[PDB]
């Protein structure tokens, strides 16, 4: 379950998410609107 | 109880002696002036040459610089830094119908005493300790910012560019947020503690042979008047030589991650100062004359209002 | 406060307290507070003692005894401070002071009194008696 | 039980009585051979009053049996000197104390 | 970055991610006007430390259920011993403190950096994970006899892992008081394993770095912790670091503790042997 | 094996040096009882022999000098260094013949001369291991070592060390120049700061420091020294400058007693001429302003104004300016090396021009030393308010006070335990009957007495562990704020902490908070609003949750706290009512704050009637099952809370002259409080019949006392008043005639409690409505 918290949690490592696009090539391009992507946590290794 | 006051010859000698040491201190020792601030700094500065190692004045400022960057939640009060900062302040306060040659020889003398201090790295020493103060308006910001003006006095240019590259190679936020927290914790003309001062001023003498210590409490309204003019004079002289890159840096810090924009908080404090003097006028709008208490506090508020007026125009006098 | 008394009543009161103290603790019983006041000339009846312990357990310590003598001395001194304060106003001492004499000696007493405050003072009240001047000071 | 074994002879007629001071330049040891006290490293002789319970019980019942100028060797049993808790930091609990007492002057 | 004020939303569900201090996040069809979240980048030294938190947690959770596979079953899934050793050897070299001959302007930035990443490591696990792999490994006190439940290769490498496991625990509570405050409740976890004779230099440096950083441990010590330390010194030779922890047990922050100063004087001194 | 073979062993060298640091750290921070027990292991003959033995190795020699100061010379060194800051000089005849310059304007040697400042002795005790052990020990002193032979030895090995430093040998004592000079210098520094060294000995230390300047071989400062030896010499020269400062303060106090004996003789001679002066009338009061009217502090400030209105003649005004130019010439001011300040200043810069100092301890100690020499007049003015002068008939009790204050500051450096608590109680229990605490209130404040008591209340308050310790300390600060009014003002700065931890049995730090604002209108009017919102939030906590101490003891469950919140209500009567006159600024802000939170009032007014709550209060107080079932009763605390609530609402009411004016603020407050609490509820409560004691005595903590009715009649007299006659004779009939015929029949504690109730509350009301 996903929550909200304050500034002491914000400097910790639990509130870090990483965005990956769907298609393989040119993943490091700039994102635009109307773009599907996935949300990844970097510590638990889980997908939102 | 004024009339049953005991004379001195009926008083015992030991209590008559303690009233003598306090009176001889306030009348003779506090009023005595000495100029030891110049002669100590010149002998440590000529101590750079003897029969690339650091000079003794250069050794002192890096010692003051290293005790700033240790990690601590607050800064300790150091009597030795307060005592050395006002010596360096009055060392340059000597030069700060007249002719042309004499005013420039006063100017190149003043830029010599500022050259004697700031090539040792004192320009970064003052900015580290406003950075490490973190919004606490103690007795130490009165000592370092009066040093910060006397180094930056007259619109000197090599002291400012030595300050600007230092905040650009570091890119550490905490110098600009500290000026913001130092700006909002300044007092204005309050109309709640002013009647508390007017009621307490009527007690001319307290009973059982007591003179009221008027200097202990002082003035409750606008007690922080000197420092909020001492801070705004430092911010005026930062952009006195019409340097354009400072007023773009103080407006938007594109190198740092968070912009502070002191110029908006300058207008926020003066708008706070506008409504306080305007409400001070509406309180005195019904009375005919003003006593010496009110014209004291109004000239106190108008002088700081002129300093922020001088702080605002030098921000916009450059093109 | 306790600064109304000099050194020399306080050194006398510790002289009376340590003379009849039990073991040097600073303790006395509810009898000994009576005998320690009659040892110095002061002879109160038992109502004067009866309120001061109710004011302060059965253990009367030396700061409790010092505060009770300070209130026992200040009330008569605050009732009598104002007659000797009236004595420099009149030259003879019976209580009759001139109205022309009172505007240079009362404007110059050191409480920063202007000409306006003593002008308000005497026309919210020839020569006026002494008991009226307490009536016009305490108000 | 205090075992008084003599080391050097003395006068044999002057013995300490009650209420009288003595000076004793002792040096105390344990049963194992480890010294825990000496009054000659300080060069200040120990002086005590007999009967007023200043010293331990083994010391005064030891000093009363000697003469002026005599130097003896006592073996104080742990029952008469620091039985259960002892003196913390110096003597271990239930330890036998040995004293080489020497009476210098004044009984 | 931060100038878009844009919300997260699904491509097929079409549901707004809004709130309900700890407000649970739910995909609500009503939505709200306070959902305009602004994106701020993290730094580069935090993103690297967060992934090696996950790379170590994925290995060591597997190391514990591998070790508890034969905890209650005697031997008459292969465990990654070569992976468990080098990952500790890089983790100690990752938390190794800076040199003393370095410049003070550079030493302070690396020291404050190191404290945040040992605070960030401990908050997401990496400490209670470390005590449980140790308390499952200490039950075989012998190196080759009781370690026959795993194999011959894990028994010969039984000694090396606990030397690296305790040197990392000595690295993780070195200097930072917030991690030294975790060891107030399990002091006897450190004290009762002093004479284990397996990496006895390891536990002693752990107890040394936890008693010089936090003064709250110095007033919860009774006499049985002290007698084990003299028993540590009396069976493991005349050591000088056992004296320094006893020097650190008397005073703290310039304040003396006489609950601990007298128990050394009545145990270590009157024996005189 | 020999101890000198450890220089080649290098393993048991490390063990014995680490054992010796454990021998230092165990018996450290003033723990003398182990320091005697350690004296059995290290003997004094083997410790004094190791001082002069030069074949001992490096760290072993350095630890032996640190060991002897740790076991013998630290409990006495820490106490006197804490006592060296304040200056207490009595008016003994040894003081009255002291000048700044020695007679024979050449400055004398520092540390040589006569001083009269009172400092407590070291209180040594001889070590002995054969005495009978008693049985809590009262106190145990530092172990005695003969200092007459240790001082001559300390000067000898230092006298050999400076002389052997001129030959520049390849193998010094200890193996390096640091181990030769540092342990001898720190030991010479500590026996000098305790103060055993004679005048001839300190002339020899200054000749060993610099034989050119201090003469009435190569010197120690001209020799090249490493940074560890430089740091121990700054602590040696910080002593001589403090002794030069102490000689300057005693000479200023010696001049003051030689001046005011002439000053009070002149002014009484001028008053005797003025009482025989009949030649002027308008100027006669102008000469008499200072003599009788001006306070005696303002006389000294006005009489000493003859620089650059002073009735002193030309005979007695030049002798002070003769003293003034003598004092500035004693300092660094010329007022138009061969001295101490010229020697130290050229030495610090020559040490700085040698090489870069990488040790931050020395370079701060160097620049703090250099700033003290040039700013000499500034160092004197910052040290003179900590300089006092007492009568010589009080020295027998003042050093008894400084021995007992030094007990507490030696107990501040160690954490509190079960036995150091009772030593603190006996110590503060002796400061309050030493008779110096009461006649000189300004000296206890200068010694840091009030600060030493509050930091022990900081460390214990942080649940509480020592309740007997915390009550005796706050009781000490409550009686400290009533000896003089400026003792109360130094406590008013501490109120943010003293009111934060107010929310146990006996005294509580709120009593210090109440004693800091009582009977003084200056501190009451300068009180902020931020200290006032904390009290009403503590009072808003007592209305919803009950007492944790009551329900754990077995009392019946009641939804609110009467006895807890009454401690915050009687605090606020002291702020809004000072010397019988109510302030307007504090009463306006406390009424504005109380009415936004309805929980600060009782649950009846927040709604049942107030008489109906007090009639229910008698119902629980009379019944033993409904009451508490031991000294706290529920039935008395409810009315005690309400009477503290009612009279607080009375004393915050404006006076009659604010209602007489056109102030819209004063009739607004009176409209709130008249509409907050009704009138006829109070007419019924004041009319409540009480149990009269006649033929048996009731209990005061379990019945109605007339102190509650005194709260109701004061609120009725102040927010309502009596204007007509039908209201007048009604409350006078039904409210006081069952009270007064009850007092007429008792012509007993209730007889004395209601008699104080009549003559304080109702009879000032009847004389108010007498016409």
């Amino acid at each position: 379950l996903v929550y909200y918290e304050g500034g002491a949690v914000c400097t910790h490592a639990r509130s870090l998410w990483r965005l990956e696009p769907l298609r393989i090539s040119w993943s490091g391009s700039h994102l635009r609107w109307g773009q599907p992507l996935r949300i990844r946590h970097v510590t638990t290794g889980r997908y939102l | 109880a004024c009339f049953r006051m005991t004379p001195l010859y009926n008083l015992p000698t030991h209590r008559a002696c303690n009233m003598f040491l306090e009176s001889y201190k306030a009348a003779w020792i506090l009023t005595e002036d000495h100029s030891f601030e110049d002669r100590m700094i010149d002998d440590l500065s000529k101590a750079g040459e003897q029969e690339k190692k650091p000079d003794p004045l250069h050794q002192l400022v890096l010692h003051f610089s290293r005790t700033a960057l240790t990690e601590k939640s607050k800064l300790d009060e150091d009597y030795l830094y307060m005592a050395y900062a006002d010596i360096m302040a009055k060392s340059c306060h000597l030069e700060e119908e007249v002719s042309f040659e004499e005013k420039e020889m006063e100017k190149q003398r003043l830029l010599y005493q500022q050259s004697r201090l700031h090539t040792r790295g004192a320009a970064e020493m003052v900015l580290q300790m406003i950075s490490a103060c973190k919004g606490e308006t103690g007795a130490m910001v009165s000592s370092t910012l009066k040093l910060g003006i006397s180094i930056l006095n007259g619109g000197n240019a090599e002291v400012q560019q030595k300050m600007l590259d230092y905040l650009k190679d570091k890119k550490e936020v905490g110098f600009f947020q500290s000026i913001q927290a130092l700006m909002q914790t300044c007092s204005v003309l309050d109309l709640n503690a002013f009647e508390r001062q007017n009621k307490a001023e009527g007690l001319g003498m307290v009973n059982e042979d007591g003179t009221v210590i008027n200097r202990q409490n002082g003035e409750k309204v606008m007690a922080d008047d000197e420092f909020t003019q001492d801070l705004f004079r430092f911010l005026q002289l930062l952009c006195e030589g019409h340097n354009n890159d400072f007023q773009n840096y103080l407006r938007t810090q594109t190198g740092n991650t968070t912009t502070i924009n002191i110029i908006i908080c300058t207008v926020d404090y003066l708008l706070r100062l506008q409504e306080s003097i305007s409400d001070f006028y509406w309180y005195y709008s019904g009375k005919d004359v003003i006593e010496e208490q009110g014209k004291r506090n109004f000239s106190k508020a108008m002088s700081v209002a002129k300093q922020v007026f001088n702080s605002l125009t030098e921000y916009i006098q450059g093109p | 406060m306790a600064d109304q008394l000099t050194e020399e009543q306080i050194a006398e009161f510790k002289e009376a307290f340590s003379l009849f103290d039990k073991d040097g603790d600073g303790t006395i019983t509810t009898k000994a507070l009576g005998t320690v006041m009659r040892s110095l000339g002061q002879n109160p009846t038992e109502a004067e003692l009866q309120d001061m312990i109710n004011e302060v357990n059965g253990t009367i310590d030396f700061p409790a005894f010092l505060t009770m003598m300070a209130r026992k001395m200040k009330d008569t001194d605050s009732e009598e401070e104002i007659r000797e304060a009236f004595r420099v106003f009149d030259k003879d001492g019976n209580g009759y002071i001139s109205a022309a004499a009172l505007r240079h000696v009362m404007t110059n007493l050191g409480e920063k009194l202007t000409d306006e405050e003593v002008d308000e003072m005497i026309r919210e009240a020839g020569q006026v008696n002494y008991e009226a001047f307490v009536q016009m000071m305490t108000a | 039980g205090v075992e008084i074994e003599t080391i050097s002879p003395g006068d044999g007629r002057t013995f300490p009585k009650k209420g009288q001071t003595c000076v004793v330049h002792y040096t105390g040891m344990l049963q194992n051979g480890k010294k825990f006290d000496s009054s000659r490293d300080r060069n200040k002789p120990f002086k005590f009053r007999i009967g007023k319970q200043e010293v331990i019980k083994g010391f005064e019942e030891g000093a009363a049996q000697m003469s002026l100028g005599q130097r003896a060797k006592l073996t104080c049993t742990p029952d008469v000197a620091y039985g259960a808790t002892g003196h913390p930091g110096v003597i271990p609990p239930n330890a036998t104390l040995i004293f080489d007492v020497e009476l210098l002057n004044l009984e | 970055y931060g100038e878009s004020l844009c919300f997260v939303q699904h491509v097929a569900s079409g549901l707004w991610l809004t709130y309900a201090l700890k407000k649970k996040a739910i995909l609500h069809q009503e939505g709200h006007m306070d959902d305009a979240l602004f994106l701020t980048r993290c730094q580069q030294e935090e993103s690297q430390a967060a992934r090696m938190i996950h790379s170590t947690a994925g290995l060591y959770n597997q190391f514990i259920k591998g070790l508890d596979s034969f905890s209650g079953k005697p031997r008459g899934p292969a465990l990654p011993i070569e992976a468990v050793i080098l990952s500790l050897q890089d983790l100690i070299g990752y938390f190794e403190p800076p040199s003393e001959e370095l410049q003070h302007e550079e030493k302070q930035s690396k020291l404050r950096s190191l404290r945040n990443r040992q605070s960030l490591f401990q908050e997401e696990g990496m400490l209670s994970l470390v005590l449980n792999c140790i308390d499952r490994l200490n039950v075989y006190t012998t190196a080759a006899h009781f370690a026959e439940y795993a194999g011959e290769e894990a028994a010969e490498s039984w000694k090396e892992i606990v030397n690296l496991l305790y040197e990392l625990l000595a690295s993780l509570i070195r200097g930072n008081r917030a991690n030294c405050a975790l060891f107030s409740t399990n002091l006897d976890w450190v004290v009762s394993k002093l004479d284990r004779l397996e990496a006895s230099s390891g536990i002693l440096e752990v107890l040394y770095c936890v008693l010089i950083e936090s003064p709250e441990v110095l007033n919860i010590i009774q006499e049985n912790h002290i007698k084990s330390i003299i028993s540590l010194l009396d069976k493991h030779g005349r050591n000088h670091k056992v004296l320094d922890v006893l020097c650190s047990l008397c005073v703290c922050n310039g304040v003396a503790v006489r609950s601990n100063q007298d128990l050394i004087t009545e145990n270590l001194l009157p024996g005189r042997e | 094996m020999d101890i000198l073979e450890l220089s080649e062993r290098l393993d048991l060298q490390r063990f014995h040096s680490h054992t010796l640091r454990l021998y230092r750290a165990v018996c450290a921070l003033g723990n003398n009882r182990v320091a005697h027990a350690l004296c059995s292991h290290v003997d004094q003959a083997q410790l004094l022999h190791a001082l002069e033995d030069a074949h001992l190795p490096g760290p072993l020699r350095a630890g032996y000098y640190d060991l002897l100061i740790s076991i013998h010379l630290e409990s006495a060194c820490r106490s006197r260094r804490s006592m060296l800051s304040e200056y207490i000089v009595p008016l003994t005849p040894e003081t009255r013949a002291i000048t700044l310059f020695p007679p024979g304007r050449r400055h004398g040697l520092p540390g040589v001369g006569v001083t009269t400042s009172l400092r407590p002795p070291h209180h040594f005790s001889p070590p002995c291991f054969v005495a009978a052990l008693p049985a809590e020990a009262p106190a145990r002193l530092s172990p005695a070592i003969p200092l007459e032979a240790l001082r001559d030895k300390a000067l000898r090995m230092l006298g050999e060390a400076v002389r052997d430093g001129g030959q520049h040998a390849r193998d010094p004592v200890g193996g390096s120049v640091e181990f030769q000079f540092v342990p001898v210098l720190k030991l010479v520094s500590t026996l000098l700061v305790m103060g055993i060294f004679g005048d001839e000995d300190v002339k020899q230390i200054l000749k060993m420091i610099e034989p050119e300047v201090f003469t009435e071989e190569e010197g120690l400062l001209q020799m090249k020294l490493p940074e560890s030896v430089k740091l121990q010499m700054c602590n040696l020269l910080e002593y001589f400058c403090d002794q030069e400062l102490q000689h300057r303060v005693e000479s200023l106090a010696a001049f003051a007693e030689r001046y005011v004996d002439k000053l009070q003789a002149n002014q009484r001679s001028r008053y005797a001429l003025l009482m025989r002066a009949f030649t002027m009338s308008a100027a006669e009061t102008a000469r008499r302003t200072r003599e009788f009217r001006s306070p005696p502090q303002e006389q000294i400030n006005m009489l000493l104004h003859f620089k650059d209105d002073c009735p002193l003649p030309e005979d007695i005004r030049q002798d002070l300016q003769d003293f003034h130019q003598d004092l500035l010439a004693h300092c660094g001011i010329q007022l138009e090396p061969q001295s101490l300040q010229e020697l130290v200043s050229h030495m610090v810069v020559r040490w700085a021009q040698e090489d870069y100092v990488q040790s931050p301890e020395l370079v701060r100690a160097m620049f703090s030393l250099l700033h003290r020499q040039y700013d000499g007049l500034g160092e004197l003015l910052r040290a003179l308010p900590r300089a006092y002068t007492i009568s010589p008939s009080s020295v027998e009790d003042t050093m008894s006070l400084l021995e007992c204050l030094g007990q507490i500051r030696s107990l501040l450096i160690v954490q509190m335990g079960p036995q150091e608590e009772n030593l603190m109680i006996q110590s503060i229990g002796n400061i309050m009957n030493n008779k110096v605490f009461y006649q000189h209130p300004n000296l206890m404040r200068a010694l840091g007495m009030h600060e030493t008591v509050m930091e022990v209340m900081v460390n214990v308050l942080g649940e509480i562990r020592f309740p007997k310790m915390v009550t005796s300390c706050c009781r000490f600060l409550c009686y400290f704020c009533r000896i003089s009014r400026q003792n109360q003002r130094s406590m008013f700065d501490h109120l943010s902490y003293l009111l934060e931890n107010s929310g146990m049995q006996g005294s509580t730090p709120l009593d210090v908070a109440a004693a800091s604002v009582i009977d003084n209108n200056e501190l009451a009017l300068a009180l902020q609003e931020q200290d006032l919102e904390k009290v009403v939030s503590y009072l808003a906590g007592c209305g919803l949750q009950s007492c944790p101490m009551l329900l754990a003891k077995g009392y019946p469950d009641i939804g609110w706290n009467p006895c807890g919140g009454e401690r915050y209500l009687d605090f606020l009567r002291f702020a809004v009512f000072v010397n019988g006159e109510s302030v307007e600024e504090n009463a306006n802000v406390v009424v504005r704050l109380l009415i936004r939170k309805p929980e600060c009032f009782g649950p009846a007014l927040r709604g049942s009637g107030l008489l109906a709550a007090i009639e229910e209060a008698i119902r629980i107080s009379e019944d033993p099952a409904r009451d508490g079932p031991n000294r706290v009763h529920l039935g008395h605390a409810i009315m005690s809370f309400y009477a503290a609530l009612i009279d607080l609402l009375g004393r915050c009411a404006p006076e009659m002259h604010l209602i007489q004016a056109g102030k819209g603020e004063a009739l607004r407050i009176r409209a709130i409080l008249r509409s907050l609490v009704p009138l006829d509820d109070l007419v019924g409560i004041i009319s409540l019949p009480l149990q009269i004691p006649t033929l048996v005595q009731p209990k005061m903590s379990a019945s109605f006392v007339p102190d509650h009715k005194a709260s109701m009649v004061l609120f009725l007299d102040r927010v309502y008043g009596i204007e007509n006659q039908d209201f007048l004779l009604h409350v006078l009939d039904v409210g006081f005639l069952p009270d007064m015929r009850a007092a007429a029949s008792l012509d007993t504690e209730m007889a004395l409690a209601l008699n104080r109730y009549l003559c304080l509350a109702v009879l000032p009301l009847i004389t108010k409505c007498a016409p």
